[PDB]
């Protein structure tokens, strides 16, 4: 017979590392890449040329 | 060549394997290259050039 690793295991400790923990990615463009405007208000209205002679 | 080995007192895994190296034998060995320029002494004398060192 031997003490084996099972015999001993309520002495052998694992470690723990964060190399692979990482929080998310902010991947979202639309408000940093288009024209934003602050609305003031829930609705904006804007007028465009329709037809013309 | 290496192996894993596991761990076990018991099991065939646990066994550390064995191994072997070798050597091997090359040579070289020297051969003669060879040539005779015979001339006549006459010849020799009357020309215009050094015949011996040609």
């Amino acid at each position: 017979a031997d003490t084996n690793r099972t015999d001993a295991a309520a002495l052998i400790q694992e470690a723990y590392s964060d190399v692979f923990l990482d929080s998310v990615s902010e991947t979202a463009k639309v408000i940093g890449t288009f024209p934003v405007y602050n609305m003031g208000t829930k609705t904006t209205n804007l007028p465009v040329l329709s037809t013309f002679p | 060549h290496a192996k894993w080995v596991g761990e076990s007192a018991t099991a065939p895994e646990g066994v550390k394997p064995t191994a072997k190296a070798t050597w091997a034998n090359k040579t070289l060995v020297a051969e003669e290259l060879a040539v005779i320029l015979p001339i006549h002494e006459n010849v020799l004398a009357d020309a215009t050039e050094d015949l011996l060192a040609e």
